[PDB]
């Protein structure tokens, strides 16, 4: 309910990714998530990953 | 390993105050223009939202400018105009920004109740408001003026300020002046005077404020963020591709108006800059800060000042918090996010074939399933000409995709689930097997796992992509693997019954056998006797089983016998592995019996040998369900004329009864309740009937003229496997059904005349009809309420995870066989399955341990501490576990689907809440034993008085029965005073009568023998002469002292015990006056000079259980008349009449003497104030407070008290749930504290208990000795716990996202994602379970290495 | 025949750090980085992976 299914482009990056078969993939900061910062980042408190 | 060198992840994630220049560090351009278009050409605007030297890249590697194209082009700009050539991917990453000017206020974190910016400047929010909307000169770096910081002033007034002062003074209005005060916040300065209030004002309107205002501003200490940052300079822009632009195919825009609405946000942008530029007046320029702040609402919710419609249109602008609040937080996480791919929604069917391991799929679906894993095989290896060509093969059905079918599915297991499924054991794998067909098979027995019949139970299938998943379905998911309740360790799985009775009739005894007397040497020409058909199943053959047992270090001993066996047990024999011996299946085979039968097989050879053991017995099961034959028969429900007979008796009895009303002997209501009797014993005659009727009837011919054997009636069949056949229904079939409930839901005195398999009418219908609607309406409600119940269960367990194995402490609780009534409720055993002993267990030779502390108990230990005479086993608490933020294995134990010790990583948090809530569908005289012990007082004063005899002088009264084997088996709570026949050490027989009171008078006696002489009682102001007409015996009444006089309202009448000579009599036991204070409405029996005896009757006082009931104990809802707990070990006396209360004045003996209750005579009290009670003692009755259990009593108490009660509801439910789950909850309940002791942070805050228990921790060792707050145990609600949650991430999501934007936002809460819900909506593996190595290795990454 | 992973979980006793080491293997399988030592018999490399467990060779 992230990588699969959710991340519009996480499943196609599956798609073109397991039509060769190779299951290996990153984690899923599902991207609307990646709003979420712009979101506050547009208000004052700027999250941040440190390190 | 070593913390890697080269970038393999990412780590622990942190949200707090950063810097503009972080945005500036993301800065690729900056919009100018709010323009997308051209308004001529609809191209898109370079310097705009969609800017190529900004943004750029359209086309893959692509220079918008139009002059590199190729994909030969990485990173080489249009010189021009700054195109990157790069992914238009990366263009869903490109950051920008627009220097503002225009300082943006928050005015969510103003008007939000939670007054951050408030309590934050400890100025008044309502003049914090005149300010922002630029209304109020707010003074800024002010102090000794006429003005203080924390005040306002209005336009003309200030003017008077310029005139008045002209110097040394400077007071400006909004956001603007604001940034000046933030830009002065000096925390530590006020930090000093904050506890300088602390010690000065004593006032809560005064010190709650100060001691979560020293808690925020230490808070931005314990983060680094200054509220300078509070203030807006540049703002950052997201992505184009995140904004989607999509005109509507005509003339029209269909696109996301978000874009819409930041054109605006750019348009005043530029705006105030350019009121820098011409420098226009201050009062217009704040006017635009006004403006752009409105932009900045419209974008988030509208903010909350009205949602202001858009371009003369009904419709508010776009608000991106109905982004950020819908459902759940977001919609993926929401109902509705995803639907399943790889997957299957399909009715299903038995296929009663299907091995243990596997399920059914049908040949369309695992096409539709399985095609990416068909082209991917179809061009890894090379057997299709491309993919295309590959859908075309699929598109022609071609045999050789078929065969690749084949490939993709032959041990690629897959996941299945339904939807009604409220459990984890409703979530299961196996192994697909291709069936042609439409509907998903699967093994006839896990159904009931699923708790799935077949009245259209629609499962979706789950295919489990990943290498993961795979084998995660294959290891724990697995049918063959969780054959055992996570609730208790039994079999979760116990043969239906179509399997049973075919066994039943496999090993079977009937008297005519063909074959009764031969012998055997081998079970499988056994198989050539029966299933060829010249010997029956059941004759008594004389059979060789050289059974097996693995007495060896795991080789199974060779030894010979011989049973006197049927012909099926010796062909059961070829079902059962030699591990398991022939003993225990040599017996006629019942539900229970195959039960408990496939239990042994695993506790004592295995798993492997019982898995596909039971997958045998499925086979043959149904297959001599077949050879069975004999099926059902009307020739066995034959009615007995001894039916009829009963009911002639129970006409003319009424009917005489019915005369006795005819005559006024019995009442209507006596008869109501005699009809009822009668008819009982009617029914339980016509029971002794039909029952005898099928269990001896079967009489057939051998070695005699006719020989008895148990009825092979069919009906008596599945009464004897106790498959679906109970002496219940039995009688509701083939005799009276009984009396049932009414549509009131009393009972109706008449009975079900007749029987249902003859002959009965509508009237006798309805009242049926009431009991099988009510059925009905349960199951209808029931379901719903679970789910929910459940979902405040997982929102208080969720991030409860096992992280240590062993803790390092001694503390557990203690483990008792709840006797009570008769017999043990719940016993020793099964409470203590699956846990370790606290300590080292002595056994009742003292100084003999019979159990190590550290042990895991299971199995055999538990048969171990069932065979020694120990009955309270201190066994080690998940509450009282020493780890803190978690448990250690050894407190938990081992119990589950496995049985094994629980993982650092096994979150048990959550499978608590499930499993407690699993059950929520299904939750809705004289002491004369029977048996055969020996009466042990405990904790009572019995005296002997005239006759020998004995009685009780307390309420405080355990009746035990001390077998003569010594088990303390019957429990008997005895009233106050009572006539007991034995002492502490006297044998009872079997029923006879130890404890005989009367159930409607409470006797106070004497425990002396002496004179009763009335004293300070006076006939008419204190007692009444009541020797009435009626009887002859003189006696004082005492009243009730609020029904007296004036002068006599100020006493409590005192009975003076005298002895032979008139003088006070000292009591034997304990140094006390005898002046009996007596209460109201207490009739005696005596005059003066009475000589009472010891132990005599003085005077005579005449007088849900369900889910309801348990979501009480779990909302910590306090009830309406509590039982006062007595707060002290002390002697009591009493205090003040009607006038709204009457006051209990306690005197503590060793302890602090000011403890009172003020308690309503409204209400009945019961304290003897001649007796000491005790610091956990009822004073009053009816339901207790736990919180009270909780402080008062103990911790350990309350958390055992309440599982005991609980665990009843479950005995009304006849579920047996391990309390593991059920205390771990506790603890939640508990895991914050009012704080006693101040020093370090409060006084009284409500603070999370392992959070103080780090503090002291480190506070009786590093830099101090003892300084630090002290707390006391506060129990909470769950729907309080799910309030009170810390992590904005699980907080956003049920709770207002709202209320936790500002929650967390303004403290800049640093959760380095360490929970479970967490890690989900970023999508990242959690640091328990298969994350666990994972984020060891990512853990020891961050902030360490 | 295969059909519980008893022996499985008895080695790596977790029940979820075995689907880590496993399926890790697995892929090392599917690459031709190597090929299965212990005799497979259509196994998908998950399984194969499992076998090196109750061998006890590769954990």
């Amino acid at each position: 309910l992230t990588v699969k299914s959710d991340d519009v482009n996480g499943r196609t990056k599956m798609y073109k990714n397991i039509v060769d078969g190779n299951h290996q993939m990153e984690p899923g900061m599902p991207e609307s998530f990646n709003v979420l910062l712009k979101e506050i980042r547009s208000l004052g408190i700027n999250i941040e990953l440190e390190d | 390993l070593k913390a890697q060198t080269k970038t393999e992840e990412f780590d622990a994630i942190k949200i707090a105050l950063a810097s503009p220049d972080m945005i500036r560090s993301w800065s690729f351009g900056e919009v100018k223009k709010p323009e997308t278009i051209n308004y001529r050409t609809f191209k898109p605007e370079r310097d705009g939202l969609f800017c190529a030297r900004i943004f750029g890249p359209v086309k893959d590697y692509e220079c918008l400018c139009g002059k590199y194209k190729r994909l030969k082009h990485r990173g080489v700009i249009c010189e021009k105009c700054g195109v990157e050539v790069t992914q238009t991917k990366v263009r869903r990453e490109r950051m920008g920004h627009i220097e503002l000017a225009s300082p943006t206020a928050h005015i969510w974190f103003l008007k939000s109740l939670p007054s951050r910016i408030g309590l934050l400047l400890d100025m008044p929010l309502r003049d914090i408001e005149r300010v922002l909307y630029f209304e109020s000169y707010v003074v800024i770096e002010g102090g000794m003026t006429n003005l203080e910081r924390q005040q306002i002033l209005t336009e003309e007034q200030y003017l008077d300020a310029l005139e008045e002062f002209g110097d040394e003074f400077d007071a400006k209005m909004g956001a603007e002046a604001i940034q000046a005060l933030l830009k002065s916040m000096d925390l530590e300065q006020e930090c000093e005077q904050l506890r300088e209030e602390l010690n000065e004002t004593n006032s809560e309107t005064k010190r709650k404020k100060l001691t979560k205002r020293i808690k925020l501003l230490e808070a931005f200490v314990q983060s680094g963020n200054k509220p300078e940052w509070m203030i807006l300079t540049v703002l950052p822009v997201l992505p184009p591709d995140l904004r989607p632009l999509v005109p509507l195919d005509g003339g029209r825009f269909a696109t996301s108006d978000l874009n819409d609405l930041y054109r605006r946000v750019i348009n005043r942008n530029n705006r105030l800059k350019r009121l820098l530029d011409l420098a226009a007046p201050d009062i217009i320029v704040r006017n635009e800060k006004r403006m752009l702040q409105e932009a900045v609402d419209a974008l988030l919710d509208n903010g909350r000042r009205g949602r202001a419609i858009t371009g003369s249109n009904k419709r508010p602008l776009k608000s991106l918090a109905d982004m950020i609040k819908g459902k759940q937080g977001r919609f993926r996480q929401n109902l509705l996010g995803k639907r399943v791919d790889y997957s299957g929604r399909s009715v299903i069917t038995v296929g009663p074939y299907l091995r243990l391991h596997q399920c059914g799929l049908p040949k369309k679906m695992a096409l539709e399933l399985f095609k990416p894993f068909i082209y991917g095989k179809l061009e890894l290896r090379g057997l299709a000409t491309t993919i295309k060509a590959a859908k075309k093969m699929v598109e022609r059905e071609e045999a050789v995709v078929w065969d690749i079918l084949d490939e993709v599915i032959r041990e690629h297991p897959v996941l299945l689930n339904r939807a009604p499924t409220l459990h984890r054991l409703g979530i299961q794998a196996f192994e697909p097997v291709l069936i042609e067909g439409k509907a998903i098979q699967l093994h006839p027995l896990v159904c009931a796992a699923y708790n799935a019949d077949f009245d259209g139970d629609q499962m979706a299938v789950h295919v489990p992509l990943t290498l993961e998943a795979q084998l995660e379905a294959r290891a724990l998911m697995m049918s063959t693997n969780n054959i055992l309740s996570p609730a208790n360790g039994e079999p979760i799985i116990v043969p239906s019954q179509d399997v049973v009775l075919g066994l039943y009739y496999m090993t079977r005894d009937c008297v005519n056998a063909k074959g009764e007397g031969m012998v055997l040497t081998g079970p499988k020409e056994a198989e050539r006797l029966y299933r060829s058909g010249l010997a029956s199943l059941h004759a008594r053959v004389k059979v060789r089983i050289t059974e097996y047992e693995k007495d060896a270090n795991g080789e199974l001993v060779a030894k010979t016998s011989l049973k006197d066996t049927t012909v099926g047990r010796a062909i059961l024999w070829m079902i059962v592995p030699k591990g398991l011996p022939y003993s225990i299946v040599n017996q006629a085979l019942g539900k229970k019996a195959i039960s408990k039968m496939l239990n042994t097989c695993y506790r004592i050879l295995g798993l492997k040998p019982t898995v596909i053991f039971a997958d045998q017995i499925m086979y043959t099961g149904f297959a001599y369900a077949a050879r069975s034959g004999a099926s059902v028969g009307i020739d066995d429900m034959v009615i007995p004329e001894k039916k009829h007979e009963i009911i002639s008796e129970a006409e003319a009895e009424v009917a005489e009864i019915q005369e006795q009303f005819q005559s006024g002997l019995v009442t209507a209501g006596e008869r109501y309740n005699k009809v009822i009797d009668i008819w009982a014993a009617a029914n339980d005659r016509v029971s002794k009937a039909m029952m005898d009727n099928l269990q001896t009837e079967t009489v057939i011919n051998r070695d005699g003229q006719e020989e008895k054997q148990v009825s092979f009636n069919s009906i008596y069949m599945m009464a004897d496997s106790g498959a679906r056949g109970s002496a219940a229904q039995i009688r509701q079939l083939a005799g009276m059904r009984g009396l049932m409930a009414k549509p009131d839901g009393s009972i109706i005195e008449t009975p079900i005349t007749a029987n249902f398999r003859e002959g009965l009418n509508v009237l006798q219908y309805f009242i049926s009809t009431h009991g099988a609607r009510k059925g009905l309406a349960d199951t209808a409600l029931k379901t719903a309420n679970s789910g929910y119940l459940t979902r405040r269960l997982v929102d208080v367990a969720q991030d409860l995870v096992v992280t240590e194995d062993d803790c390092g402490t001694h503390e557990g609780i203690m483990m008792t066989p709840v006797i009570e009534g008769g017999d043990v409720k719940e016993p020793l055993r099964d409470r203590v399955l699956g846990r370790v002993t606290a300590e080292d267990v002595l056994k009742p030779g003292t100084a003999d341990i019979l159990v190590p502390r550290n042990t895991l108990l299971h199995e055999q230990w538990c048969d171990l501490l069932e065979e020694n005479s120990v009955d309270a086993v201190k066994v080690r608490s998940v509450v009282s576990c020493d780890t803190d933020f978690g448990v250690c294995a050894h407190c938990y134990g081992r119990d589950l689907a496995r049985g094994h010790i629980i993982n650092k990583g096994e979150a048990i948090g959550v499978i608590a809440a499930q499993s407690i809530g699993e059950p929520g569908t299904q939750l809705t005289s004289s002491i004369q034993v029977k048996n055969k012990g020996s009466i042990k007082l405990s904790n009572v004063k019995s005296v002997v008085n005239s006759s020998g005899k004995l009685v009780i002088t307390s309420r405080n009264t355990e009746l035990k029965l001390i077998d003569e084997f010594g088990r303390t088996k019957e429990s008997y709570k005895v009233p106050y005073g009572a006539v007991l026949a034995k002492g502490d050490g006297e044998q009872v027989a079997g029923g006879e009568t130890v404890a005989n009171w009367d159930p409607h008078t409470m006797p106070v006696i004497t425990e002396v023998s002496g004179f009763v002489r009335f004293t300070d009682m006076i006939d008419g102001q204190t007692i009444t002469r009541q020797t009435d007409e009626l009887t002859g015996l003189s006696s004082l009444v005492v009243l009730d002292s609020a029904e007296r006089t004036a002068g006599g309202k100020d006493l409590r009448p005192a009975l003076k015990i005298v002895d032979a000579q008139g003088n006070d009599v000292l009591i034997p036991g304990t140094d006390m006056p005898a002046q009996y204070f007596l209460p109201g409405k207490a009739i005696v029996q005596l005059e003066d000079g009475v000589q009472i005896s010891s132990g005599d009757t003085l005077a005579r006082i005449p007088q849900t259980g369900g889910l309801p009931r348990v979501a009480d104990l779990f909302e910590a809802r306090r009830p309406k008349e509590p039982a006062i707990l007595a707060e002290i070990s002390g002697i009591v006396s009493f205090g003040k009449e009607t006038k709204g209360k009457r006051r209990l004045v306690i005197t503590p003996v060793d302890g602090s003497d000011p403890y009172e209750e003020m308690i309503p005579k409204w209400r009945q009290l019961n304290v003897f104030e001649g007796e000491r009670v005790e610091r956990g003692d009822v004073i009053s009755d009816g339901p207790e407070a736990p919180h009270d259990i909780l402080r008062l009593r103990g911790v350990h108490a309350v958390t055992r008290y309440i599982v005991n009660e609980v665990q009843d509801v479950y005995r009304l439910q006849g579920v047996k749930i391990n309390d593991k789950h059920i205390e771990v909850i506790v603890r939640q309940m508990l895991r914050k504290a009012t704080i006693v002791n101040a020093g370090s942070s409060d006084f009284l805050e409500g603070e999370q208990v392992e959070y103080s228990r780090v503090k002291i921790a480190n506070r009786e060792l590093e830099a101090n000795g003892k300084v630090g707050a002290t707390y006391s145990r506060d129990l909470l609600g769950i729907t309080k716990a799910s309030l009170a949650t810390e992590s904005f991430i699980s907080a956003a999501s049920f709770q207002e996202t709202t209320r936790v934007l500002t929650e967390a936002a303004v403290a800049g809460k640093r959760d380095e994602l360490r929970g479970l819900k967490e890690n989900v909506i970023v999508g990242r593996l959690i640091p328990a379970g298969t994350g666990y190595a994972y984020h060891q290795d990512r853990m020891r990454r961050r902030a360490a290495g | 025949a295969r059909v519980t992973v008893q022996d499985a979980v008895e080695k790596i006793g977790n029940r979820f750090d075995l689907v880590l080491v496993a399926a890790r293997r697995a892929r090392q399988m599917q690459v031709g980085g190597k090929d299965p030592l212990v005799p497979e018999e259509n196994d998908k490399t998950t399984v194969i992976a499992l076998r090196e467990i109750e061998e006890g060779l590769i954990n």
